[PDB]
Parts: structure tokens; sequence; C-alpha cells
């Protein structure tokens, strides 16, 4: 084949045109003409603490935890009692 | 390879895996005496031990967990306290497959007493 | 070109950077695989050795003298 | 992330491909000379040199437009065309 | 759930073993991994399930930042067959790539390996599915094999990337977090799984073949895809064979039921329900 | 950016030969070969193995651990 | 072709399907007699009712 | 141990302070990129502290923050389980998250 | 994509695509290089032969068993460029393709900025609109004389004539901004 | 709150015993997060309770006395039962914040004890039987125009059941 | 074997017996497309590209499309068979079938409801 005579001419200066475009679409100088975790970390942070220990904490239910675990013959700090030793492992 | 011999050559030898104790314990043992569980059942409930976690080794458990809260930052130290939960374990996975054999071979027992009874009259 | 220029048909030049830090890495992988399999070998072995079921002697499982 | 192309390195590595090409004699190659009229070679080494350049500079022409590459410099403005290269 | 999880897995690994696409490997790798997570939750081992998700989040982060890196470095090729010896012209992704194959694979005392064979046991322990229990172990030597795809066709093979070549991969935003996350990948088994809560009291006792299991199929799934993988290499052309088709359209349940149901659904509304 | 010359590159010495060698008892003869060729021709010449990937290190990582040990 | 992919992908899918089921026929179970919970299966613990006791359920050595 | 609470309910607010930024004015003149990618690494080290305390514990907590509607019988609220489950993947994900961001940053370089 | 497409396909036409179909076919199948600088000079081989045959009747009937033998030999996934539709990136980068025919509702204080590109803009402008005239009437001038149209556009034939028809493939979106 | 309308059960807390030489990385960042945190919070909040005791004011809780129910109303007299309609739809709402208390009450039961729950928690879903068994006995079937004389109805289709299952 | 086009998963060109016809007829049409869509191509071209225009182009050929869907359908109905038998089956069909999935499930509802069976536990809404 081969392009046609006459389509090497309409590709020949249509390109030499998209090259002008090109060039023109490039920006001049100036063109673009115009005319420290504490602060999220601990900003933040004192408001929630505000709000979880002194609405969440005073309101019902609102922050229940799975009991502790106690295990035998560790103390009970609220109450006072030591858990009893439990029966000697034989093996 | 049980399966191959329960699939593939014989059907009333090999036991059933839903019934495993297809035998009460007094045969072949006079007076056997039961397991005992040395955790209280309170101790367990106030060490918050996962119903399943709650074996014959949930005395060995307490304390790898009493351990592993005591000694908090350090959480490659309470290496003996595993060994030996596992151990238990292993101690009771065994049991669990002598109470498998146990019964099979029993079963055969049945088996071959059948042919002894069967014997041409 | 900017940073590393390019290379037609050459093998691209590598910085300093680039070749120890894949070296730290990977050599990394490796201290951590040899050093747990010396301090901890039971990942292939396992630590419980299984009992041979066909050893039980018949008094073991409670297998009545037959009769 | 790499850099683009220009008018005079689509043109480099358009030539330097056809050089190796051991049918096109690497010293009558030049950018005006047809591929079948000049060079001698035929319509089926067309679609293999076409189909170097596709893979030269990673992309592929259309067939209906590569049924034409002919001059070795055809390749040279198609292909920077298609690439947006005004120098 | 059990049975699904498993088909899921074997299906879903064996549409990775002829993919091209590099990212599409890695997909097919995220489904598989979460099909053994789904037959963990269906053989009822809740605990474990949880300890792969976050294992597998680590290592399949880092294979895709890494074919991140490879497809950015490269003029955007997504492909295998035309990327090739990243392992010496990019070693940091390269390096970052192997550390989190051989953890997707499962390779001992890395985080693959703290969770993903207490699975695999858990498996070969439990009463299940017979067809279930040998698909999901093959699905294990395939995601070796599709594993050993990936680095056999981009890392250790002649280049056959496009001949300029432009590779930078020292940007600190592209090494910090891919040499972050390859700590994590290399320690983060060793740290969860002594740190969490004991439960569901594993069974540590097993004939040595199941205990080994794992890691045996893990390592011959690598050693026959190595073998293929190099017969390759032959000048002894290879053709499909009639399942491969089955494998590389994804088992063609794309083709036909993404092309039935939206024809047979918008027919209807169109034609009968709208018209009619 | 300069371009390396043509003359460069050959098929000897890389496996392109040994195709370009039985292409050519077939009478045949590639000639696209030569382009083909920076792939084997140098720095990426050297076969890589498969193990020389997964033991990428592994000299070091030893060495490392004998110490610490 | 069209119906090569229907045949195929619905045998693969049957094929499963019947598999999975020669599976569910012959399952894949160790040597391993049932697991033993304490106290009566745990009866009170799995939340059974505190005043009416159980069966007892024992486990022997 | 509001040390506790307080965590859980802060990263979700850490995090939602990037998208407000863009909601304003001020993303333009500070940089996005940068300021996401540091405030998920905060978040991690947030996250962290709870994860300890389960460790050390292994106590779970329901934190019922805010009520939307009675609807009668079935009241609806905004509930945060901090179970094992939870605060488990929280850390996994955040610390997935904060390699993407920076990831991102140099993969949509030009975008 | 630039030129237009012929009504009927030449037997050549169909022959040499597939000689490209076939070849970029193999190297799906092949992916090293050299096993595939291997079997496709050997795929040429098959093309080189019957290459001669004189008899169109043959021509066509090999033709016509080529193109079923490589349907069936195809790859499922082959090797398609990153950028060609079918590919992974093709219209990717559309999303920042704009038609340029929006620049033309900016607020004057947009406008103000960026001074210079639009001096240059209001440029061609004056020229896309100076030349229509001469351009539909070359188009139609050298209409055709009632015979068969394609979709060819003339070139300018004339100096300071623009090619016919051209605000559209000069002056269009840039491939990847 | 009224420790007895939402109850809760007294802290048992084991005591600290560590015994590591490492030191918690916990109870350091406590001790700041107390200082940090805590304090500085806690000055602020004291401020202003003290601006709210300045000025304290009240608010009271409207009880309504409780007026004739349709039960004892005389029929198409609209003034008493409209004044009994809603007396009734009132105590359908205080009927139904004590069943938001048992959905809530109990809730907490089993996050409290967890792995317990099967068995400590069975104070309470004991009671949210106890009264969910009589919310559906008087309130369920009812439309959405939900009606003293309806509840009326609901009831004496059933007192004959009590009065014909028994007979 | 041999592709078969499904009335999905179509012949393609090739393997196509028609691309291979060459009959004068067959180059006489495809000849005689391009000019339809050459001419038509050439209306749109210089209607698009023309300066001085802001009018919408309106693509006719769109509106003849909406207008023979929602404005020429109505106009051109004929009630046969195979049309009104195919008309009731649509519109009754399925509007009975659940009637009958929706009664037998509420009557065996409040059967069981009625006999005090259903338990109803836990459910204090509805
Ligand atoms: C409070 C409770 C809210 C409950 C909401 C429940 C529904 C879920 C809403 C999710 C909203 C997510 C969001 O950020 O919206 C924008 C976002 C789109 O942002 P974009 O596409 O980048 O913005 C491009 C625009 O052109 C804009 O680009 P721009 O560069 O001009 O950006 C400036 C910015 C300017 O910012 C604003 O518009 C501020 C609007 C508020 C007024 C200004 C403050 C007044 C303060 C008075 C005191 O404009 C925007 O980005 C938002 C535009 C629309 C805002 C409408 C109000 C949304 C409020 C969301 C809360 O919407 C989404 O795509 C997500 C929607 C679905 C969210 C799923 C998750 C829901 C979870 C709950
Ligand atoms: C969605 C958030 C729901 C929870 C917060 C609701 C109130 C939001 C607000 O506008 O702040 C006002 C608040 C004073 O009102 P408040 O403390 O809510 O008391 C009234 C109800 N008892 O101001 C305060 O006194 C509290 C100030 C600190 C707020 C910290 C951030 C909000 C705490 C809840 C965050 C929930 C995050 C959920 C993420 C999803
Ligand atoms: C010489 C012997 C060296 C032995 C190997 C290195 C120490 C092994 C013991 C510590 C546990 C393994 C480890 O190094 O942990 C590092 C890991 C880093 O975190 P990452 O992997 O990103 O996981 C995040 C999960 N949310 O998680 C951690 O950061 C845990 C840190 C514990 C202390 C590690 C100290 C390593 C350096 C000194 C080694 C001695
Ligand atoms: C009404 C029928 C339908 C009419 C449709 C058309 C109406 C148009 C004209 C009126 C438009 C405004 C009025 C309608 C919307 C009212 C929204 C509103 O009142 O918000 C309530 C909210 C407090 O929510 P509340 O239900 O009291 O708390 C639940 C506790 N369980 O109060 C809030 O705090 C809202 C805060 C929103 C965010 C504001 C900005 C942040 C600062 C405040 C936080
Ligand atoms: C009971 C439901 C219908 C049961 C019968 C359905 C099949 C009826 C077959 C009739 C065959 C003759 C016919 O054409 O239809 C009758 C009438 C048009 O009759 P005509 O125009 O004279 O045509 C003569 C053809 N020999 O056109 C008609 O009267 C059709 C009568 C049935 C139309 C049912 C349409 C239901 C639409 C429900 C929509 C719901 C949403
Ligand atoms: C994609 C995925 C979509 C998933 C959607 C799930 C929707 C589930 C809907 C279930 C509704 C009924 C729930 C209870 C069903 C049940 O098992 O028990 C009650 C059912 C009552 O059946 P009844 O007609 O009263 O007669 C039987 C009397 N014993 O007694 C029976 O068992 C009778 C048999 C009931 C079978 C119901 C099957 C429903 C399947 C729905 C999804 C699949 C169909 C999707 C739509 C197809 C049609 C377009
Ligand atoms: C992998 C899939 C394998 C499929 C292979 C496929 O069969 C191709 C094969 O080898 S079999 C066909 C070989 N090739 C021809 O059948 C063309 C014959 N056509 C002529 O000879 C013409 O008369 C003409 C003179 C125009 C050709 O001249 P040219 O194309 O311009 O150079
Ligand atoms: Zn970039």
């Amino acid at each position: 084949s081969g392009y046609t005579p006459d389509e090497k001419l309409r590709l020949q200066q249509l390109r030499e045109l998209r090259r002008r475009w090109l060039k023109d679409q490039e920006l001049s100088p100036r063109e673009p003409v115009l005319p420290f975790a504490v602060s999220h970390v601990l900003i933040p942070m004192w408001f929630v603490h505000y709000y979880v220990k002194y609405h969440m904490a005073t309101k019902p239910y609102t922050i229940v935890s799975s009991k502790p675990r106690i295990f035998p013959g560790d103390t009970i700090l609220e109450t006072g009692e030591v858990i009893p030793p439990m029966r000697d492992f034989p093996d | 390879a049980h399966l191959t011999r329960r699939y593939l050559w014989d059907a009333s030898v090999e036991p059933d895996p839903e019934k495993i104790p297809s035998f009460p314990p007094d045969l072949g043992f006079p007076e056997r005496k039961e397991r005992v569980m040395v955790a209280t059942q309170q101790e367990m409930m106030d060490a918050q031990l996962t119903l399943q976690q709650r074996d014959y080794c949930a005395h060995y458990l307490i304390r790898l967990l009493k351990c592993k809260r005591d000694s908090f930052p350090n959480f490659l130290a309470c290496k003996h306290e595993q060994h030996d939960w596992d151990y238990c374990e292993h101690l009771d996975y065994v049991k669990r497959m002598k109470e498998f054999e146990r019964e099979r071979r029993l079963l055969q027992r049945k088996k071959r007493r059948a042919l002894k009874e069967a014997r041409v009259a | 070109g900017v940073h590393i220029q390019p290379r037609y048909r050459e093998f691209p030049q590598l910085t300093r950077s680039q070749v120890i830090q894949g070296e730290f890495l990977s050599s990394l992988m490796w201290f951590w695989i040899l050093w747990r399999f010396w301090h901890d070998s039971d990942a292939v072995l396992g630590h419980f050795s299984y009992p041979d079921p066909s050893q039980w002697t018949d008094e073991e499982l409670g297998i009545p003298p037959d009769d | 992330d790499a850099p683009p192309l220009t008018l005079d390195g689509i043109k480099d590595r358009v030539l330097y491909v056809l050089k190796l090409y051991d049918k096109i004699d690497p010293e009558k190659l030049s950018v005006n000379s047809h591929f079948m009229k000049d060079l001698g070679l035929d319509s089926l080494d067309q679609v293999e040199i076409i189909m170097a350049m596709e893979d030269e500079f990673g992309f592929e022409i259309p067939d209906i437009d590569a049924e034409k590459l002919m001059c070795p410099q055809e390749i040279v403005d198609y292909i920077a065309d298609k690439k947006d290269v005004y120098e | 759930m059990l049975c699904l999880g498993a088909l899921t897995t074997l299906f879903t690994a064996i549409c990775a073993l002829t993919q091209n696409d590099i990212k599409k490997i890695i997909a097919f790798s995220t489904s598989s991994q979460l099909g053994l997570m789904m037959v963990t939750l269906g053989m009822n081992q809740p605990h474990l399930a949880f300890l792969h998700i976050c294992t597998h989040a680590f290592f399949k982060a880092m294979l895709f930042m890494c074919s991140g890196s490879i497809i950015h470095s490269l003029a955007d090729e997504q492909d295998i067959r035309k990327m090739g010896n990243i392992t010496k012209i990019m070693p940091f992704t390269s390096s970052c790539l192997v550390i989190g194959s051989l953890a997707l694979t499962g390779m001992p005392f890395l985080t693959g390996f703290y969770s993903k064979d207490l699975i695999i046991e858990a498996i070969n322990t439990c009463n299940t599915n017979a067809w279930a229990l040998l698909i999901t172990l093959i699905a294990t030597s395939m995601t070796a094999m599709y594993s050993m795809r990936i680095i056999y066709f981009v890392t250790m093979t002649k280049p056959r990337f496009p001949p300029l070549i432009s590779i930078n991969e020292n940007d600190p935003d592209l090494m910090n977090p891919i040499k972050r996350l390859a700590f994590g990948s290399i320690f983060a088994g060793f740290v969860i799984s002594y740190n969490i809560p004991p439960t569901s009291i594993p069974v540590l006792t097993m004939p040595w073949f199941l205990k080994t299991t794992a890691l045996i199929i893990s390592v011959l799934g690598f050693l026959i895809a190595l073998e293929l993988n190099n017969l390759t290499m032959k000048l002894s052309m290879n053709k499909a064979n009639p399942y491969s088709s089955f494998s590389t359209l994804l088992g063609f349940f794309p083709s036909i039921i993404h092309r039935i149901t939206p024809m047979k659904s918008l027919n209807l509304s169109l034609k009968t329900s709208l018209t009619l | 950016m300069e371009l390396p010359d043509y003359r460069q590159w050959k098929i000897e010495g890389t496996p392109l030969e040994t195709v370009q060698k039985k292409l050519a008892a077939r009478g045949l003869r590639d000639p696209w070969a030569r382009n083909e060729a920076w792939r084997y021709m140098g720095g990426f010449a050297g076969n890589i193995t498969f193990p020389s990937v997964i033991l990428k290190g592994f000299k070091w990582g030893f060495a490392a651990f004998v110490v610490a040990l | 072709s069209w119906d090569v992919m229907c045949k195929h992908l619905f045998g693969f899918v049957a094929f499963m399907v019947f598999m999975f089921w020669v599976g569910h026929v012959f399952p894949s179970y160790q040597p391993v007699g049932p697991k033993q919970y304490p106290y009566n299966n745990l009866y009170l613990e799995r939340g059974g009712d505190p005043t009416k006791e159980p069966e007892p359920v024992v486990h022997y050595d | 141990m509001n040390i506790f609470t307080t965590s859980i309910l802060l990263i979700f607010i850490l995090l939602l302070s990037p998208i407000l930024i863009s909601m304003s004015n001020l993303i333009k003149h500070i940089n996005f990129p940068l300021y996401t990618t540091t405030s998920i690494k905060f978040s991690f080290i947030i996250s962290l502290l709870p994860l300890l305390m389960f460790f050390h514990n292994n106590m779970e907590y329901m934190i019922t923050t805010w009520h939307w509607v009675t609807m009668n019988s079935m009241e609806l609220k905004m509930s945060f389980k901090t179970d094992f489950f939870s605060i488990l993947f929280t850390s996994v994900a955040l610390f997935v998250t904060w390699s993407i961001m920076q990831f991102s940053s140099w993969y949509m370089h030009s975008d | 994509a630039f030129c237009a497409p012929p009504a009927y396909l030449t037997h050549q036409q169909k022959v040499l695509r597939l000689y490209k179909r076939a070849l970029r076919h193999l190297e799906s199948w092949c992916i090293h290089r050299d096993k595939y600088r291997y079997f496709a000079c050997l795929m040429r081989a098959r093309f080189e032969e019957h290459k001669n045959e004189k008899d169109m009747m043959r021509a066509t009937q090999l033709l016509r068993e080529a193109e079923e033998e490589f349907w069936q030999n195809q790859h499922p996934q082959p090797y398609i460029f990153p950028d060609s539709p079918g590919g992974t990136s093709f219209e990717r980068y559309e999303c920042y393709k704009v038609p340029e025919w929006c620049l033309d509702y900016w607020h004057p204080s947009e406008k103000a900025m960026y001074p210079d590109y639009f001096s240059k803009r209001e440029q061609w402008k004056k020229l896309r609109m100076e030349s229509w005239d001469r351009e539909v009437k070359q188009l139609q001038e050298e209409t055709s004389p009632d015979g068969i149209m394609t979709e060819a556009l003339p070139p300018a034939r004339r100096e300071g004539d623009l090619p016919p028809l051209w605000w559209h493939i000069v002056t269009r979106p840039r491939e990847r901004p | 709150w009224d420790k007895d309308v939402y109850p809760e059960p007294p802290s048992r807390t084991p005591a600290p015993s560590p015994q590591t030489s490492l030191p918690n990385p916990i109870t350091y960042l406590t001790k700041a997060y107390d200082l940090v945190v805590d304090w500085p919070v806690t000055l602020v909040r004291e401020f202003i309770e003290r601006q709210h005791a300045k000025n304290r004011t009240y608010y009271y809780h409207r009880q309504y006395r409780r007026v004739p129910d349709i039960t004892e109303c005389k029929e198409g007299d609209v003034l008493c039962i409209y004044e009994a309609e809603m007396q009734w739809r009132r105590d359908f709402k205080v009927d139904q914040e004590i069943m938001n208390i048992i959905q809530e009450r109990l809730k907490a039961c089993q996050q409290r004890e967890g792995e317990n729950y099967q068995q400590n928690c069975a104070k309470e879903l004991e009671q949210f039987t106890k009264v969910t068994k009589a919310y559906q006995d008087r309130y369920l079937d009812l439309g959405a125009y939900y009606s003293a004389r309806k509840c009326l109805a609901k009831q004496k289709q059933r007192m004959l059941e009590e009065r014909k299952a028994a007979r | 074997s041999k592709y078969k086009p499904a009335p999905l998963a179509t012949l393609p060109s090739t393997l196509d017996p028609a691309e291979y016809d060459v009959s004068p007829e067959t180059r006489r049409a495809q000849v005689e497309r391009l000019s339809i869509r050459a001419r038509l191509k050439r209306e749109y071209l210089l209607q698009y590209n023309d300066p001085k225009r802001v009018s919408h182009i309106e693509d006719p050929a769109l509106i003849r499309w909406t207008y023979a869907r929602s404005a020429n359908i109505y106009p051109n109905f004929r009630p046969t068979p195979k049309n009104s038998l195919l008309g009731a089956v649509a519109g009754f069909g399925p509007l009975i079938f659940w009637y009958y999935v929706f009664k037998t499930d509420r009557d065996r509802k409040e059967r069981l409801i009625q006999e005090g069976k259903l338990d109803r536990k836990f459910n204090i809404s509805y």
C-alpha cells in the first residue's frame, strides 16, 4: 500500500499545525500569575477526654468492661481477699 | 490409613467415630477410676477460661495465663508454662487415642467371639 | 533526565542504597528464620511424639480376655 | 516517570532497530528511504519492521495506519504524533 | 462454608496458575488465602481464622505494592510476559517480593508459618469432607506454584521489558513503606502468636507426615512448578491442554455467567416488563 | 542520551546463537536476532538460578546468626 | 465455542458438587475418640439449670 | 481506664480530621498527602495503647457514644466494641494504611 | 485511528494482517525471546511458501484455512500492549482530556492569570474562522463527480489555506496530560 | 444514674503482681495521661461546675394525676375517652422505656460477664422473659392504631380463655 | 473442532464465509455502504468543525430511535395471539403465583399462632 500521495500531505500539514498547537500550549515564564503533634494529637485528645470522663463515664452503662481476670493466689485490691491457692498439681 | 481399613476392607472391625465408647468402662477394667479435674469450677469461672478451653488441662492453662499477665512486657518468657499445658493436652490426646483403640479392639472381640460362638453346631 | 539517567539497552545503574536495603531486608529474613529455627525447632518436628496406637497392651485398653 | 521523547530521539531509535535487521543494509538506511521500493524488503518484512517498532516504543500501530509505515521516516513522525512530541 | 471456602480455594488457585497479569495473579491469591480463611471458619476455628486475617494483610499488601513498584518503574507494563530479571535491575523490590512470596507459601519461621500451618494441620486432624481436605492441601501446593510463577517470570529470567530502561525505586516514599511492611512481614507472626490469648486448644499431636504436610506440599509445589517453567525454554513448542483454557479465562464463570444474566435480565425489562 | 553503537551487539556468546545454528540447519536464518541480543549481551548476561534468589543474603544471614548465637 | 463453555463450566460444577458428596459419605477423621469435658459436659456452665442436676456423665481413665 | 476508651474514640476523630480539612479551604495551603500520612501514623500509635492493655489484661469494652433513635422497644445507639477481634484488626489495618498512603504519594505522583 | 477505513479489504491486507495477529499471538505462547525468535521465523516460512500462488481460488483457500488454524491455535490471554484498545491502560487518562472548547467559559479572573496562554489561543481561533469559508468551498469544489465518497479529506492545495476540517485533529486533547 | 435502676456490680480487681524486671509501658504512659490529659481537663471541668452552682436552677418532673381509664368511660363520650386514651398512650411509653432498660441492663450484663454470660447473666434473661411475656400479652397484636379500647379487647378476648380453659 | 457461533459468542469476522465473498455485488454493496457512511461522516464533520456555531448538533438518528421506542409503539400495536396470551401470563401470572405463596404462608403462620405453636419469643416488636 503506502500512504496516498494526497494523504501524506494532509498528515504532512496537520501534523505541522499540531506541533504549533502544542508549542502554544507551553506556558510562558510567569504564566501562572497568582494575584506539632500537639495540634491534632493533644488538642483533639483533651476534648475526647472531656467527653469520655464527664459524659460517658457519668451516664449509666456507657463504658462496660469484661470483668478483670482473677487467678488462683492473686489478691483482690478492692475487697482485700486473697484468692485461695489451687489444689496442688501432682504431676 | 484407619480410614482405608474402614472404607476399603472392613466395616465392623473399625468403630464409628460418633460412638467411641461403644462399650462400658468396666469391660476389662475392674473399678477403673474416673478422670479427676484439678481446677475448681470457680477457679475457671474466675479466670474466664473459654468454655472449650475448660479441659482437664484447664489447670495448667490458668498457670500460663497467670504468667502471661504477670510478666507482661515480656511475652517470650512464659515458655515453660506453655510446654506444660501442651503436654497435659498431648497427654490427653493420647488418652483420646487410647480410648479409640480400645473401642476398636473391643468391637473386634465381638466379631471374633461371634465366630467363637459361630462354631459349627 | 532526573535522579538516575535512563539507559538504552544497558543495565540500569544502581544506587548504593538500593542494593544495601534489599540485601538488608532479605538477610534479616534469613537471620530470623535461622534464629527461631535454632531457639524453637518445633515447626517440623513438633514437641509431642505420636503414640503407636497399635502397641497398647490389651490390658491397657480394657480388652477383656476373649471369653 | 521516564523522560519524554523527542523528534530526534524517536528517530535514532527507529534507525537503530532497523540497522539491526539483517536484510536492511546498515549503510543505506536513510530516513527518507522507502522500505519496499528502495531498500528491497518484501511485504511481509514491513509487518515485521513495524512490529519491532511497536516493541521498541511500547505501543501498537493500528494496522490500517500501519499498513503504510513505508518510509523509514513516516514511522518517526507517526510514532511522535501518536505520542505528542512537538519537539 | 467449609465446603464453599474449599471450592473457592482451589477454583481461584487453579485460575491463578495461568493468568499472565501480575496484579491479577496476586488478587487470585488474595481470594484463595481467604478461601483458606473461610475453611477455618467452616471448621469452627474462629480465633485462628482471625490470626490469618492479620498475617494475610501484611504479605499480600507487600506483594501488591511490590508489583506497584515494578509496574510504575517499567513503562506501566502490568504483564509478567514482558517483565523479567527484576532481581538484578531492582534488588530492593525483588528482595521484598521473595520475602512476601515465601510468607505466602508459609516458609517456616515467617508470619504465614505461625498462623497458616495451624490451619493446615487443623484440617488434617478434624473430621471433614474428604473432597474438601484433599483440595485444600493441593490448593496449598498451587499457592506455591503460582508464587513460583511470579518470581520465575517477574524476577529470575532474561529481561523482556521494552529496550529503554528507566528504573528508580530510590524515592523514600517507595522504599520506606515497603521497608516498614517488610519488617512486619518478617517479625509479625512471631509477635502476634505469642501475645494473643491462649485460644482454641490446638492439637499438636499428629503422625509426622500430617505434622509436616504443609511444609512438604509447599516445597514440592515449587519444585514441580520450577521444572515445568524450565522445560518451557526448550525450543519445543507447547500449546494449551484442554483445561488450560478453563484455567486462563477464569474457569469460564466470567465468559458465561456474565453474558447470559446481564442479557436475559435486561431483555426481559425492555422487551417484556416495560413495553409489553 | 546517546545510544550504544549498533555494532556492539552480536549473536555469538548468547542463547540466540544456538537458536541461530539450528534454524540454520533448516536452512532458515532469522534476521532480527541481533536486535534481541542486548537481552543476553551484557549485565543481564549471567543466568539467574532459582536457589540464588531464594538464598540471596543467606551468606551474611548465617554469619549474623553465628555471631548472635 | 459457547456450547463447549456451558458444558465444561457446569460439568466442573457438577463433578465438584458430586465429589463433595462422595466426601460427606466418606469423611476423613483421625483415630481419635471423643473429647471429654469435665463436670457433666459443663451442664451448668453451658448455661444449664442450676436446680435440676443432670444425669451424670462420667469419664474414666 | 479512660485511656482505653478515649483511645478507641480518638482514632476515629484523628482519621476524620483529614476529611474535613479538605471540606474547608485549608488543604490548598498545607500538603494533604504528607499531613494524611502523618495522622494515620499517629493513629497506629494510638491504636497500640489499647492493644497493650488488652494483652496485659485481656479485657474488652462496649462503648455507647451517642443515641440515635429510641424507636420504642428497639433503641438504636452508636456502639464500638473493643473485643480482641476489633483492636487487633484496628492496629493491623492502620499499619497497612500507613504503608499504602506513603506508597500512594509515590504511585499517583503526577495525578 | 488516523487514516480512514477502506471499504472492502483486499486479499493482501487480510493475509498481511494475519502475519501480525499470528506472530503476536505466538509471543504469548512462546514467551521467552529465543524460543520466539525461533518459532516465529518458522512462521514466516509458512507464509513465505504459498506466497506466489497465482491461483486466487487456492490463495483464498489457504487464507481461510489459515485463520481457522489460527482461531483454534490462539492464546486466550495474548500480549496486548498497555495503551491499546483492550489493553490495561486503554482510555485511562481520558478523565483528564477535557475537550478545549471549555476554556471559553472561564471567569475573567481565571483567564486573567495564564495571560499569554489566551493571547496565543485567540490567534488560533482567528485562524479557524479565517478559513472555514475557503475550506468548505474546497471541500466542495473538490467534491466527488457524483461518485463513491470516502471518508478521506483533501490536503490544502494552495498557500495560506489550511487542510480542510483541521480544527479537531489539531488542537486535540493531549494524550497523557 | 440511680445505682438501683441501672444497677452495676461491685468491682473485683486482681492486684498488681509484676514478675519481670522490664518496665511496664502502660504505667508510665498513664502517669503522663494523668498529668497532660487529665489534670488539664480536670481543671477546666471544675471551673465549669462552679459557674453552674452560682445561679443554680432546678427542673421538676411533671407528675400526671391519674384519670379514669377506658374500662370505666362512657361509650361515645369523646371527652372522657380522649382523656383516657391519652392516659394509656402515655403508659404505652412508660411501659416501653421499662422494656428499654431491660434491653439495656442485659446488654451490659453480657459485656461485663463474657464467657460466663451463659450463666452469670441469667438474673436478667429470666427477667427479659418475665417482662417480654407481659409486653407480648398487652401490646403486640395491635395495629399501628393502638388504642386503649383495643388493649381492652386484646385482654378480654383472652380473659375468656383464662375462663374457658379454666372452666 | 470448529467454532460455533451462538446468538452470543458470534462468528468472528474471520471464519465467516461471507467475509470471504468477493462476488461483484458484495463488493458493490461494501463500497455502496461506505458511501452512505462517508456521506453521513462529511455531514457531521463540517457542522461540528464549524466555527461560528452555537446550536446543538442534533444527531437525528438518535431522535428517530427514541421516538421509535417510546412514541411509535402503540400506533403499531395489533393484538394477536402470542401477544395477549403472553400479555396475560406476564401481568397476572406471578401476581397469582405469589398470592398462593403469601396466602399459604400467612395461613400456615395464622394456624400455628391460633393452635399455640409459634414461639414468638423475645419478639416485642412488629
Ligand atoms: Zn511517578
